[PDB]
């Protein structure tokens, strides 16, 4: 027994979102609905069909019709975007959650990375190993394509790079490593760490020194 | 005032069973109308919901588990478990300890899953725990006469997830960053924390970052 | 192949009495003591079988519709009552075979300022037959002068709601309902023990 529920749902700031879920065992189930934001815990937005539980804005209101319940966001706010789950009963009174719907709220002001590349640790290269770390923070929307560079050669090999990750603000963060041997740390002149965020391209680029 | 803990392994081995414990505080674990719960949510995916009990002993069951899972009430301290036979990787999740509030006598989700822990991850694998590597990452020479400068530690070589780094024994927290971890193709994991400091409080405060790697019961302090 | 009596006692949603669900169970066994060992939960009257036989029964038809009423309600769900819920709502033959089972409902459907969600009927030309159901919302004709689909003067809403506080006495606080009816007819039977 399943709740079909929309993938993703996207909503202009101050406007108002409808997240639909649907399940054949609605007709003997209240509907009830959890909000999660990124690493924590779900919270209860809407229990029965439209109880709104204390600290809740009234923002959130609940409503059924059929085999179909669905989540109402009245004046959505950037703080809103979450993943929202409708959770029901199947016909016997087995707990069930539906997918989930992600909420974007679109038009979010546009933000660039902020990046910052540090060489390999003299602690860490006498351990024989140079590992170059390039930290991108703070930029919306939440994609960027990094490139490394032995001098302006590009670098195919060793290389790592993390998903985005929506951080404590509205934001995006990330993170490229670039496994070297010492040598290669010594036998160039510099290396680069590229980010593209939509237009932009910023580059931070280190040295063997010292 | 109703709060709920986890406790439980991180790293468990397949086939092997997991064992959970959740701890109430703020409130009796004989409340009428509480249902304790378990939910779990695979990493990238939805929530599920594997089983409650009552202050009884009444456990309800998901079909899917109902085999392999059984739940107890230890109304001495305040606390109800779950146990999950034969794990497979498809048991890696973060695991919720939550209450139902409902109503006799099998009403077990009446009011909703209004209070939750806040997760003990669960990593079903064949591998074995690594203590992370950590190199200093030392602070650049930036120019700006006031502006700022960045320092971190490079948290390199550990497994399972996760990782927690403070900074100054917890006394720094002001401007730090601490990065989701990647995945390398080793299986291993590595992080990165990052600390924006006065450049101008340079050489006069030290700064310590602290490895704390649980799962490995692992300290390390550097620089 | 088992008689899902789990899906009417543990709903968790419970419909208006006007609107009054009806579940048909057949093509099953039908182990009466899962409903039995719950007896301090519900209150229970029988009509025409007595309770402890009802194993050793076989039907060609088992009806259970549910709903909710009102407390001192419960007593016209029952052969030959009359009121507002026994010939406007749901009605009973006078010929009842079946079971007519009820349970207090305060914490699932009062709230402190009121429920309105649930309602009935309190007006309509004739009182309903036997296991009818009138789910019309079109305006009752009190007095002469006819109206045009319009309440007003000496023309009403049919629907009424309840509302239901938890300070209410018990009697006008919710009550779950459910009424069993078994059913053998001249075609094969098909639910059993
Ligand atoms: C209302 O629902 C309860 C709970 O139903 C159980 O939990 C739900 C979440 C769903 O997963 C259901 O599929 C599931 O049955 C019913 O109570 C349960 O009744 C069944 C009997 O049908 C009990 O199973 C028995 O268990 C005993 C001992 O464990 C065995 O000896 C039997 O052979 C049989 O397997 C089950 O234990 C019981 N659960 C609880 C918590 O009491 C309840 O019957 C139902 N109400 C009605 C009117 O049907």
């Amino acid at each position: 027994y399943e709740l079909t529920q929309p993938p993703s749902v996207s909503v202009s700031p101050g406007q108002t979102a409808t997240i639909t879920c649907s399940g054949t065992a609605l007709p003997n189930h209240y509907a009830y609905w959890y909000q999660q934001k990124p690493g924590q815990a779900p919270v209860l937005v809407i229990y029965t069909d439209n109880e709104r539980p204390s600290g809740i804005p009234e923002r959130f209101s609940g409503s059924t019709s059929g085999t179909t319940v669905t989540l109402t966001i009245s004046g959505v706010q950037a703080e809103d975007e979450a993943d929202y789950y409708c959770q029901s009963a199947d016909s016997n009174a087995n707990v069930v959650f539906g997918g989930g719907t992600k909420l974007t709220v679109l038009g979010q002001p546009k933000a660039a990375p902020s990046v910052t590349l540090f060489p390999p640790s003299s602690e860490e290269l006498q351990a024989n190993k140079a590992t170059l770390v390039c930290l991108i923070s703070d930029f919306y929307p939440g994609a960027v394509t990094v490139a490394w560079k032995a001098d302006s050669s590009p670098v195919k090999a060793g290389v790592e790079t993390t998903t985005p990750s929506k951080q404590s603000n509205n934001k995006y963060a990330a993170s490229s490593y670039l496994s070297l041997t010492p040598e290669q740390w010594k036998s160039h002149r510099s290396y680069s760490c590229q980010v593209t965020h939509e237009g932009s391209t910023v580059e931070k680029t280190v040295a063997p020194t010292e | 005032q109703l709060q709920l803990q986890e406790s439980g392994p991180g790293l468990v081995k397949p086939s092997e069973t997991l064992s959970l414990t959740c701890t109430v505080s703020g409130a009796s674990i004989t409340s009428s109308d509480s249902y304790w719960g378990w939910i779990r949510q695979p990493p990238g995916k939805g929530l599920e919901w594997i089983g409650s009990i009552y202050y009884t002993g009444s456990a309800y069951k998901s079909p899917p588990l109902k085999s392999r899972v059984t739940m107890s009430v230890d109304t001495s301290k305040n606390q109800f478990s779950l146990k999950v036979t034969s794990l497979t990787a498809a048991d890696t999740a973060v695991y919720y300890c939550a209450r139902g509030r409902g109503s006799p006598p099998h009403y077990y989700f009446y009011f909703g899953l209004d209070v939750w822990g806040q997760g003990t991850t669960v990593s079903v694998s064949l591998a074995s725990t690594k203590g992370p590597s950590v190199f200093p990452l030392a602070p650049s020479s930036k120019s700006t006469s006031g502006g700022t400068a960045a320092l971190g530690c490079l948290v390199k070589d550990y497994f399972p997830e996760p990782v927690t780094v403070s900074w100054n024994s917890g006394a720094l927290t002001s401007g730090v960053h601490t990065f989701p971890a990647v995945l390398q193709s080793s299986g291993l994991y590595s992080l990165s924390s990052v600390v924006t400091v006065p450049s101008s409080s340079l050489g006069t405060q030290t700064y310590i970052c602290n490895v704390n790697h649980k799962p490995s019961n692992t300290k390390v302090d550097k620089k | 192949n088992l008689c899902p009596f789990d899906e009417v006692f543990n709903a968790t949603r419970f419909a208006s009495v006007y609107a009054w669900n009806r579940k048909r169970i057949s093509n099953c066994v039908a182990d009466y003591s899962v409903l039995y060992n719950l007896a301090p939960f519900f209150t229970f009257k029988c009509y025409g079988v007595s309770p402890t036989k009802l194993n050793d029964l076989c039907f060609t038809n088992v009806y259970a519709d549910s709903f909710v009423i009102r407390g001192d309600e419960v007593r016209q769900i029952a052969p030959g009552q009359t009121g507002n819920i026994a010939d406007y709502n749901y009605k009973l033959p006078d010929d009842f075979t079946g079971c007519v089972i009820a349970w207090n409902s305060n914490k699932l459907d009062s709230k402190v300022s009121g429920n309105y969600n649930y309602l009935y009927r309190l007006f309509r030309k004739s009182n309903l037959k036997p296991f009818e159901r009138d789910i019309s919302t079109e305006i009752y004709q009190a007095g002469n002068k006819p109206c045009n689909g319009v309440a007003g003067f000496n023309c009403y809403f049919p629907l009424r709601s309840y509302s239901f506080r938890p300070t209410y006495g018990v009697g006008h606080q919710p009550y779950r309902v459910v009424v069993l009816s078994f059913e053998l007819l001249h075609p094969a039977a098909t639910v059993c023990g």
